[PDB]
């Protein structure tokens, strides 16, 4: 959930989840 | 073989909780994940476990399966059909960017009353 390995992401901090 | 990617145990066990459950693979690469560990809901939990969970990754749209935009898909935690937010019948803008459920879930939805 909330995609695997491939980056560092797009958010900074805790809210929602499940995407890509 | 696979396993939660948050546990990496196996279903019957919850591996960082050594407690039973029921992971969920992608159909893609075959990632699994405990429907706690995905802080997933019973009727994806459910739905997850028999369909094709494509993680969340290969998620996609199911109303275009493409991930096009990807920032409009719709994840419906209720069973992981995710829906460009543009999409839907009822298409929203922002509103439930994650959680939301499908339309495959509501006509089913309404179908569970009665
Ligand atoms: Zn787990
Ligand atoms: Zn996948
Ligand atoms: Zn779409
Ligand atoms: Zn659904």
């Amino acid at each position: 959930s909330g995609r695997g390995k491939g980056g560092k992401g797009l958010g900074k901090g805790g809210a929602k989840r499940h995407r890509k | 073989g696979s396993y939660c990617d948050f546990c990496l145990g196996g279903s019957n066990m919850n591996k960082k909780s050594g407690r039973p459950e029921e992971l969920v693979s992608c159909a893609d690469c075959g990632r699994s994940g405990h429907p706690t560990c995905l802080q997933f809901t019973l009727n994806m939990t459910e739905a997850v476990k028999t369909y094709k969970w494509q993680c969340i990754e290969c998620k996609s749209c199911i109303l275009c399966g493409t991930s096009e935009n990807d920032d409009q898909l719709l994840f419906c935690d209720d069973c992981d059909r995710g829906y460009h937010m543009y999409c839907l019948n009822p298409p929203v803008a922002e509103p439930p960017e994650g959680s939301w459920s499908c339309h495959l879930c509501w006509e089913l939805l309404k179908e569970k009353a009665s």
